[PDB]
RNA sequence: AGCCAGGAUGUUGGCUUAGAAGCAGCCAUCAUUUAAAGAAAGCGUAAUAGCUCACUGGUCGAGUCGGCCUGCGCGGAAGA
């Protein structure tokens, strides 16, 4: 079990997405199998030590967004490109 | 000393450096020095770093270069009133952006190879870190 | 320091020199000690002791032989004609066709 | 006065005189382990090990490092 | 240096050994070489005493195990305990001329009966004799 | 006295001090590594 | 962290070397003793020895070890 929790994002765009970095956040998004993709973001200190460990990429993750718990799996992942940070996250539905 | 076998041009404009890298994975190894400032690597500072972590490594392992120089420097020789045409190619340049990963390594264990990246580090002139691979 | 040094030169050739008398006794005694049970298997087995024995000696005759740093190498032969007008340049030829004909 | 050394007592148990110059890739010899518990017990006026094994595993040791396999 | 469970592995091991343990006999580490300590433990093994040395505020959790609760006096200064499971005696014989024979150390108390014995009136358990006296 | 500004522990040893606002490097063990940071 | 004691046995591991005995260089990955100790961490011998750390029990009695991210500082820093 790796739990996650997230907000919608009220805002969007490279404006918007580059004060969540500021703020020590980061966007990412949920999409596939059905439904609309939904657009999220994320504690970055959280995430950094979870997919520190490289279960994180085999197992099945659960993000709680307002209640609702999501089963997703972590299909990609944007780096910053030279310090150890994360820009970006696509979790695809399972 | 690295230098394409042969080219199209023989001189290249100067251009600029602006953006981050391409290449910034650790795909042929296990670690690998990522550049974190900006600038170019000649040929002979790309050489003496690889003879420092070759020399280092008493040669267990494999080391990558995931760098080339391939585009030409020139220089006017001393005197020479400005104008009458483009210089002479005296030296080779990779140009590189804060991102690129330049050596990777395998076939050592990474108490070693910190040592190994610490002493080619020294022989270049731009900031650098040691990473290792991420999967995925 | 010297002394040691020369110790291990002397040793070198004492050593070697008396385990090839003692060497060629136990070969003549036991090629022929072959001989008295009279099998011609163990009369040729025992013959392996003697061709190790051979590039023992051998190679201290190398030693000898060739010494210096250049004896490995390559060389030149520059044979010359003294002062006899035509006897002595037939001599000089005479030479060349033996230095030759023994390099072959 | 004392038994003589592991290596000595191995290099006639393989039929050698000197051992291997880069070990345990290259091999010069071998022994069996009777030959094992009959240096074991001719050492054993030295030997720290209560029992046999014991002191069988300490020869042993010195014939890794000189390049004999334990045939 | 170790875990939590590595310490639980050692309470369960040494409780078990006291046990089987009739005799035992507490004595001092320090002063001594490794060829005459060592000496100690071959002829430990011969008349069969397990040898051990263990943390003492550890030995009150690892002897709460019965009736060896009376050496919890001797864990303050350095412990070299013994657990002597065949053959009553035995080491504190040995104890004795491990003292004399480098002539230094403690050596405090030796329990038997389930009960303390002070370091002057070890004389009955050191001239004990073999098990084995009545043949 | 070794004067460089690069100052770095030798041997096991050596000790960094910082004197009147300067790195300096006390060995006991060894005069020679003796170092202060110009 | 300090403080006291132990850091051994086959064995100078092997091979090189005038010598190489943990400690010039090269190859290497044992058990034994059990509190635990490298087939060796730095001084040092022509070589052993000598010292000493890893490692380990004793003593003592509350927070501590060292990486990552970020702010402001120190040295580096000599001219008429």
């Amino acid at each position: 079990m790796f739990t996650i929790n997230a907000e919608v994002r009220k805002e969007q765009g490279k404006g918007a997405s580059r004060r969540l970095r500021a703020a020590n956040k980061f966007p990412a998004i949920i999409y596939g199998g059905k439904e609309a993709p939904l657009a999220i973001e994320l504690d970055h200190d959280k995430v950094m030590n979870m997919q520190a460990k490289a279960e994180f990429y085999s197992e099945v993750l659960t993000i709680v967004v307002d209640g609702k718990e999501i089963k997703v799996k972590a299909q990609d992942v944007q780096r910053h490109p030279y310090k150890p940070k994360l820009q970006h996250i696509d979790f695809v539905r399972a | 000393m690295l230098q394409p076998k042969r080219t199209k041009f023989r001189k290249m404009h100067k251009g600029r450096n602006r953006g981050l890298a391409q290449g910034t994975d650790v795909s042929f190894g296990s670690f690998g020095l990522k550049a974190v400032g900006r600038g170019r690597l000649t040929a002979r500072q790309i050489e003496a770093a690889r003879r420092a972590m070759t020399r280092a490594v008493k040669r267990q392992g494999k080391i990558w270069i995931r760098v080339f120089p391939d585009k030409p420097i020139t220089e006017k020789p001393l005197a020479v009133r400005m104008g009458k045409g483009k210089g002479n190619v005296e030296y080779w340049v990779a140009l590189i952006q804060p991102g690129k990963v330049l050596y990777e390594m395998d076939g050592v264990p990474e108490e070693l190879a910190r040592e190994a990246f610490k002493l080619a580090a020294a022989k270049l002139p731009i900031k650098t870190t040691f990473v290792t691979k991420t999967v995925m | 320091q010297a002394l040691g040094k020369e110790r291990s030169s002397l040793e070198a050739v004492v050593d070697t020199l008396d385990q090839m008398k003692q060497g060629l006794e136990d070969v003549s005694g036991l090629l022929e000690l072959a001989v008295e049970a009279d099998d011609e298997e163990t009369f040729n087995e025992a013959v392996a002791e003697l061709d190790a024995l051979e590039e023992k000696l051998a190679q201290l005759e190398f030693r000898r032989m060739f010494s210096g740093e250049y004896d490995s190498a390559d060389c030149y032969l520059d044979i010359q004609a003294g002062s006899g007008g035509t006897e002595a340049q037939d001599w000089a030829s005479m030479l060349e066709r033996m230095y030759l004909r023994w390099a072959e | 006065t004392k038994t003589p050394p592991a290596a000595v007592l191995l290099k006639k148990a393989a039929g050698i005189k000197s051992g291997s110059g880069k070990p345990n890739k290259d091999k010069v010899g071998k022994i069996s382990r009777a030959q094992l518990q009959e240096i074991a017990q001719t050492k054993a006026a030295d030997m720290t090990g209560a029992d046999i094994e014991a002191m069988t595993r300490s020869i042993e040791g010195t014939a890794r490092s000189m390049g004999l396999v334990v045939e | 240096a170790l875990n939590l469970q590595d310490k639980q592995a050692i309470v369960a091991e040494v409780s078990e050994v006291a046990k089987g343990a009739l005799s035992a006999v507490v004595a001092d580490s320090r002063g001594v070489t490794v060829d005459k300590m060592t000496e100690l433990r071959k002829a430990g093994r011969e008349a069969g005493v397990y040898m051990r040395v263990v943390r003492n505020t550890l030995l009150r959790r690892a002897v709460e195990g019965t009736p060896f609760e009376c050496l919890k006096d001797a864990f303050v200064g350095p412990t070299l305990i013994a657990y002597v499971t065949e053959h009553p005696g035995a080491a504190a014989r040995l104890f004795k001329e491990f003292a004399k024979a480098n002539a230094k150390f403690e050596v405090k108390a030796a329990a038997f009966e389930g009960e303390l014995i002070p370091a002057s009136q070890i004389d009955r358990l050191a001239t004990l004799p073999t098990y084995e006296e009545a043949i | 006295m070794k004067v460089r500004a690069s100052v770095k522990k030798l041997c096991r040893n050596c000790k960094i001090v910082k004197r009147d606002g300067v790195i300096r490097v006390i060995c006991s063990a060894e005069p020679k590594h003796k170092q202060r940071q110009g």
